[PDB]
């Protein structure tokens, strides 16, 4: 779920949110600060 | 027509060993010589596809392929046992002094023009807003990296040895003096003067370093990580090592080194940010940026060369952090 | 009787052995002060015999030295991240890169080769400009092996190289493949005056390269750029 | 008591006369031998206001030289033909063109800006090599204004330039805006055995620059890439 | 007439062995004949770039792109256990004599000159001064090179070793002995009249010598760094190897060997430095510089030929300094 | 449970590293953490462990 080719993945979220300043829909807010609160490798791939 | 030395290097003061864990009960913690140490075990981690993708890489197919497909790794854990909440981290510490002699120089003229600047930096101050930043280092337990970060109450004892027992012994809680300022105390300042003490040659200084970190039962400890030779891994083979001394989970010696001399806080791009070690071209791995850049004239070697070589003495605390980088030793030549 | 190929130098050993019956010496191959190599070679070996027997060594130093003082190159990528259009050896970096993962808000970005990438978003004219800002000559790695006080622009520390220096770019044996005539074409003088220049003491006739001839010549041998 | 902006020079007519009951002088504003205007300035004039009646016509010169010894133009255009990506100031040309229209059998084509226009296909990196190698330096124009024979790289050609030709590139007049200190800074020389080049006569201790320092200071000033 | 040698080698008189490290607690250190050895292990490191930059403050990219792939290796380390404070520090040194016979020379009348002109030397003084500062060399713990550094407590003890048993004792405290001065001292010049009946070929001289520096609990100790075959590109990581004799860590025996003989005080540039090492022009590698060059008339093979060819013999230092270099030995020959 | 939740451990751009923590900052006095608080309680409630 949450494919990318669809835009609700968490990098697509982030970088719009961050980036191009679209925040998006209040759920999604609440996923991206989820995956924060997660942890994890967030850089470039390989 | 005086120049710099080809060869110059220093060996370095303030000699940490590597600190050895070991777990208890808080309240116990002033019987905690019999102690059981922390050991590092194995266990087994089944990951999922969660870093970035290539855009070659994001067809629906190929990404549902790679997640029914996971990866097995080993992973090696401490933590503390489940009955105890107190990690203890214990290392010792010598405070050497001679800190103005390079242990290899080129030139005799640029030996002694540096010994005769380290000189006259001892004479206008002696070691003391160094030796104040350093014992500041040790009181807020700074070298608990990521056993720090949310606990609940830290306290560190500090025992100056000076024949095989006990000279003198401080008391710090080490959430009071925080991460951020270097203030004042009457303990500290004493600590500070033993510090410098040694630093300056007058004294032989060994201190034993213990510090407690209440954290919770059973949760994870950090201790220093290793470096892996992976050859074709041997069917989901070992990803992560932690350093252990003899089954007993330890940081490494210059990680607390590295973690004692985090005094810098005349670096020219922020203050509010927080103090950095002293390096050259000091330099931040987590941040991925050189602060003191040499464009900027204020790195260790501008700094050296125009103090030693045209003699224009930078402002004191800049003064201040070249003679800790001579502190720190390294290797300053070409 | 000495070999010098370039800053090499196959010196034999004084006095000789018998192996086997026949009479033989130990030839030394240096570079420089560094000791690379020992060999025990017959005599009635002829100088020719003595340089290809050290000519493998010597081939393996350029590709190590080659290899290890390579200039950095940047790639010029679309926006998605991958199907690299262009790349350029540049010998600095463009003082304005910091950490980046390329986005499709720019068409051309301009990312390290190294792994964890720089980058910068740059509009096909302004990566032409740091291309032809930036850019390495074809044999820069010989600046690895150059002392780096004998290549600044700055003319208050600059000091003019030692003959074992000099014989890095200039001369049949050495890494550009120049001779002492062709490099005294270049600079505009004769061959004896550039003779003088590569004698090794001061007392026998030998003055110092100047300035601006030691950076026009590393700038026609397409060693260093100097702009 | 002459002025001297550069190559300019602007000499009083040594004997004045009295317009409107006032003395004046004939001032002649000369380019070397060509003599460019004349003017009739009172006495009582100081050598700022002198120098302020003819910078006009001086930054008319400046101008024309500028727009007409502008070096060349090529364009990096895609398939269709319109829709330029890229120019760059060139100082020469490929070597490889030949009039050309772009089509759509490749995407990236290299023409020249003048009309009837040559190009070749290209493909971002033999762009890259070809803009690092022929590329103009930001004054090349007054490149426009020297004799040719002082700008070769032929040795056997070259002649030193004189003081006046130096004049264009070397000064506080000069069309580079580089005085003499600094440009005895650029070459690593003190300002005095700087000053020994821009003498006029070879009596008054005046020694001519050499290959490989004037095609250097070409090379730091802007003027001439001297690859 | 009375060319020198074309081949002329001499060995090595004072032999020392290999000095192994052992730990444990000071004041039991009497009993200190089942201290565990002292072990290398390895540990990862984590550098950046804290050297001198090439191009010094063009390419501020760079240094931060370094930054971010920092430098990892893998070193040999060693240090004291947590609970032991005392490094221990044992080798044999043996004295022989003969220090004039060279092992191999061409010339019978240089030889004949030469074996002449040492025994003019011991005739006129013994071994006493050379033999006094090479026990005063192994009184202060000089052997101990980077351990005798910010140690607190430095105790030596010397056996001599007739038989299979001890036959003399000595007990130093290296700190109170100089690394500066030579003293006198009545335990000092015993043990240096048994060197110099071991350099006169008078006796057989054996000795055993154990160091304690009492340095902290885990410090870390310092022991012969081997060679590395450029392991830190290729295979990248290891980049310090420790010298271990069978797992314990160890001095090279030439290391210990430099240490004994820092006697010559008598070079040319100054005695307000500190003694040298022996050596034909005699040179210090941490200096980068040679004392007693060529171009003074002070290094040991003008100073050789003076009194062995032209019979010139120079002053009593000189004299020293040259039984000196023949007692260290070496390959005296025209090269 | 720690807090802190917007500051990255590693990075290379400040200039994103400052841009990231002010949109956690402009998400945190938007709503607090109350309802990701919620949901982790809920699922310390029923027994998913």
């Amino acid at each position: 779920y949450r494919q990318p080719k669809q835009k609700l993945d968490f990098y697509t979220l982030l970088d719009n949110w961050v980036l191009r300043d679209e925040a998006p829909a209040v759920e999604q807010q609440h996923y991206v600060i989820a995956n924060l609160i997660r942890g994890g490798v967030f850089g470039e791939a390989e | 027509i005086l120049s710099t030395a080809s060869v110059l290097a220093f060996e370095r003061k303030l000699d940490p060993s590597d600190a050895l864990m070991s777990a208890g009960a808080w309240a116990q913690r002033d019987a905690s010589q019999e102690w059981p140490a922390v050991t590092v075990r194995e266990k087994s981690v089944r990951g999922t596809i969660s870093n970035r993708l290539k855009t070659k890489d994001r067809d629906p197919a190929k990404l549902d392929a790679s997640i029914q497909s996971p990866n097995l790794q080993t992973v090696d854990v401490a933590n503390l046992p489940s009955d105890a909440d107190t990690l203890k981290v214990r290392f010792t510490l010598r405070v050497l002094g001679g800190a103005g002699t390079p242990s290899a120089c080129n030139d005799a003229a640029y030996r002694d023009k540096l010994l005769q600047t380290v000189a006259t930096y001892v004479n206008e101050q002696g070691f003391a807003e160094l030796a104040r930043r350093y014992a500041h280092n040790l009181a807020n337990a700074r070298f608990l990296w990521r056993n720090r970060v949310g606990a609940e109450a830290v306290e560190v004892r500090i025992n100056h040895i000076r024949q095989g027992e006990v000279a003198r012994t401080w008391r710090f809680d080490a959430l009071a003096i925080g991460l951020r300022d270097f203030k004042a105390d009457a303990e500290l300042d004493a600590l500070a003067e033993l510090i410098a003490s040694g630093l300056s040659g007058s004294g032989h200084v060994l201190l034993e370093v213990v510090a407690f970190a209440r954290i919770g039962d059973g949760q994870e400890v950090f201790p220093s990580q290793e470096l892996i030779l992976d050859k074709g891994d041997k069917k989901g083979q070992k990803s992560k090592t932690l350093y252990s001394v003899r089954d007993a989970a330890a940081i490494h010696s210059q990680k607390i080194g590295n973690a004692l001399r985090t005094i810098d806080t005349w670096y020219p791009d922020e203050d509010g940010l927080g103090p950095i070690a002293v390096e050259p071209y000091g330099s931040v791995t987590s941040q991925g940026k050189a602060y003191r850049q040499p464009k900027q004239k204020l790195d260790f070697y501008t700094l050296l060369d125009n103090w030693v070589l045209r003699d224009e003495a930078p402002a004191v605390e800049q003064q201040h952090y070249v003679i800790a980088n001579l502190i720190r030793g390294g290797v300053f030549g070409e | 009787n000495a070999i010098h190929i370039g800053p090499f130098s196959i010196t034999p050993a004084a006095r000789g052995l018998h192996y086997g019956g026949l009479p033989h010496h130990q030839w030394t191959l240096y570079y420089g002060p560094r000791e690379m190599a020992i060999k025990t070679l017959p005599d009635s070996y002829t100088s020719s015999e003595v340089r290809d027997e050290f000519s493998d060594i010597i081939a393996e130093f350029v590709i190590d030295a080659r290899h290890r003082y390579a200039p950095d190159v940047l790639e010029l990528v679309n926006s998605d991240g991958d199907a690299v259009l262009a790349r350029v050896a540049v010998s600095r970096l463009p003082e304005a890169l910091s950490g980046c993962i390329p986005d499709d808000r720019f068409p051309y970005w301009l990312l390290t080769a190294s792994r964890p990438r720089l980058g910068l978003p740059v509009t096909l004219n302004e990566y032409t400009a740091l291309a032809v800002e930036l850019s390495a000559p074809p044999l820069a790695w010989i600046t690895g092996l150059l002392p780096g006080e004998v290549l600044t622009h700055d003319a208050e520390e600059w000091r003019p190289p030692t003959s074992w220096e000099l014989r890095h770019v200039v001369g049949e044996g050495s890494f550009t493949g120049v001779s002492g005539a062709a490099a005294a074409a270049l600079l505009g003088m004769s061959a004896t005056n550039f003779r003088k220049y590569t004698a090794g003491d001061s007392a026998a006739n030998r003055q110092k390269i100047s300035f601006a001839a030691w950076h026009y010549l590393l700038d026609r041998l397409g060693v260093k750029r100097a702009s």
